[PDB]
């Protein structure tokens, strides 16, 4: 069907930390394997940058194990910055 | 264009001709 | 478009270029004219033979030499002549056939390079500085571009220094015809064709055209004049009023044409 | 300096209304300009494309004179589309 | 030789219909894009079998 | 156009000439592809190298 | 020089001769657009190409 | 001519060549970083070749 | 032929003759990652250089 930036990015953040949250504890060495999966699932318009590319750096710097939810409840409004390249 | 002006590797032709010319003079001298 | 939008004027006639940016705010008619960008650069002088270029190929050293040389071949046949004879042979053969080649390789690479084919080939050489207008559908069309190489074109033009843009038709053209081939010219399929065919006829048209689209005649959203016109244009298409029109007034009389 | 598309629509969306709210009966044959002036407020990806294009076209099919509230209201949840072509 | 005379192809609607002027728009920037000569070269010369 | 006018198709997509004719029953989006009347003939299996 | 440059150039009779010659037929489509230009063409040419 | 053609280079220079012409087939692994590279490559040449 | 085509000569003294000749002297910057390569490599040739 249609696309949605908007409507990907707010798919992009939950799959993310859903996926996460399977991975508690050792939450920030799995942030790039979740986005990952969360690009796939939510889709992408350049297969290379992701759902949400601002989201997913935040999260890397910013996740630390156990701190998970604090982290991305900070991050998830945050710019995703231009999905082109 | 690229302009050549081969004068050098000419050059060479033209020294095996003085050379010939050469032998020439000598040939042409020990017959008289 | 301004006089047509806040109404000072009821219809706009003239080389009007079609784009979306002005589709969204007027109304344009079907197109009268068909152009496109296009290349214009300055025309090779045809010929400048002199009679150096018999002594082009063969050094000035060479001919020396060989005079010398004939000289002292006959000053040595004057005083065993076989020899020489033959001597001489090989040495006129070379030279004969060094001469034959490297002409040979003069007018093979003469007939081998062209200067310019296609828009690609301006984004592929630093030698020849090209531009376009300091405004227009031209610019705004080279700088919302996407397109790899007319993208690369843009960055070229908007970062080299001098600037390449210039204010008006004629200066471009001028400086086309200044700058001895070192500059080229990027306009309408349409004023090439024009200039190309006015005095001194020095100018000519490269390629194809880089983009495909027309001119038309503007008139304001909802606007009554909208539909006449545009149905008259058709009818004028039709009739070849517009055909016969273009060759009125570009190739007819045109003195180089 | 992120964009974030989801700001840069609602931006567009809010823009483009609050334009068309000044052409009052006019609204259906303003709808591009104004959508021109959305797209220069708030920037968009692609120059051409404008900062959500989906909205602009479900505004340009939809809305007639003085029908312009409903339809915006009606416009502005609709997916932009593909914001890099 | 040359072209007779100098017309174009056309997307058609019914007169008053709301698809038009989007159809119109659509054309254009399809045609800014590159879209049209893209596919044009598509269709006809990148698989041209005669060189 | 038939089809269009007494509307049993919402919208026509095809290498439709734009004519004046056409032009008054229904509207024509702004011209997708350029083309002309032109000629075709057989092309010649060889040329005369001459003298 | 010329043997290296291998240049081949292909004349043609474009649309004016054709009008002049009666040893190559033409022709065009049964109906549509090219066959109304014809018809309707006020041009000396296109005309006598009709007739 | 011939010994000129002989000597003369330009067979082959870039990976732009093989985008530019349709005589020469090629190809990639079944799978891989090379196939997956085209894939995702969003600049012109290599988009092209993908295709 | 070979006027038309020319050509190019491509001479390379290489690494090891560096450490074989005495005639032309060499050297690297007053400190940085080559200098320190030089100081400990366990090389034969670059060791020699070094020295
Ligand atoms: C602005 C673009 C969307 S576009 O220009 O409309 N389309 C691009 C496409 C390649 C194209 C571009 C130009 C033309 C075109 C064809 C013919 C003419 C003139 C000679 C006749 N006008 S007319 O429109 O065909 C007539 C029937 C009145 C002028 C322009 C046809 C197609
Ligand atoms: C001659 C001028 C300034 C006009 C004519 N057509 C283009 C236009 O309609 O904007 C302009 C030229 C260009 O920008 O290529
Ligand atoms: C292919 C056909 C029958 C169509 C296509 N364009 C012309 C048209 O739109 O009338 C017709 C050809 C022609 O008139 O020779
Ligand atoms: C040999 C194979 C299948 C491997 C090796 N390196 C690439 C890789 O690491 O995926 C693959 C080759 C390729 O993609 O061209
Ligand atoms: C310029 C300097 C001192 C730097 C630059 N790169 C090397 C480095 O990053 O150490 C050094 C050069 C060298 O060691 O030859």
């Amino acid at each position: 069907g249609p696309a949605d930036c908007c409507r990907m990015k707010e798919c992009c953040t939950d799959r993310v930390n859903e996926c996460l949250q399977r991975y508690s504890g050792r939450e920030d060495k799995f942030v790039s394997f979740c986005y990952q999966e969360a690009t796939v699932t939510c889709g992408s318009f350049n297969e290379i940058v992701g759902c949400c590319y601002g989201y997913q750096m935040c999260m890397i710097r910013v996740v630390k194990p156990n701190s998970l939810s604090g982290a991305h409840e900070a991050c998830k409004t945050v710019s995703c910055g231009n999905p082109c390249a | 264009k690229t302009s050549a002006l081969s004068l050098s590797n000419v050059a060479g032709v033209f020294y095996i001709l003085v050379g010939g010319l050469g032998l020439a003079m000598l040939v042409a001298l020990i017959e008289f | 478009v301004g006089e047509l939008v806040y109404g000072k004027a009821d219809i706009a006639i003239a080389p009007l270029t079609i784009t979306l940016v002005r589709e969204e705010v007027i109304d344009f008619s079907k197109p009268f004219m068909s152009l496109g960008i296009s290349i214009m650069i300055k025309k090779p002088q045809k010929s400048k033979p002199g009679v150096f270029s018999f002594l082009d190929p063969l050094a000035y050293e060479i001919w020396m030499a060989i005079v010398f040389a004939y000289i002292l071949v006959s000053v040595v046949l004057f005083l065993s002549a076989r020899i020489v004879a033959g001597v001489w042979w090989f040495f006129t053969l070379i030279i004969i056939s060094s001469y034959t080649a490297n002409l040979a390789a003069f007018l093979t690479v003469e007939r081998m390079v062209s200067p310019i084919e296609s828009a690609e080939d301006l984004s592929k050489q630093t030698e020849i500085a090209y531009g376009t207008l300091d405004s227009g559908s031209t610019k705004e069309f080279f700088r919302r571009s996407k397109i790899a190489v007319f993208d690369k074109m843009w960055t070229y033009m908007r970062s080299a220094e001098p600037s390449v843009f210039v204010r008006t038709t004629a200066e471009g053209v001028a400086r086309v015809r200044k700058s001895k081939g070192k500059y080229a010219y990027l306009l309408e399929s349409t004023m090439n064709e024009y200039i190309e065919q006015r005095k001194p006829c020095d100018t000519m048209k490269v390629g194809g055209n880089l983009d495909s689209k027309g001119y038309g005649i503007a008139t304001p959203k909802g606007s009554s004049l909208g539909t006449p016109v545009n149905l008259a244009v058709l009818k004028l298409s039709e009739q070849g009023v517009l055909d016969k029109l273009k060759n009125k007034w570009w190739y007819d009389k045109g003195e180089c044409g």
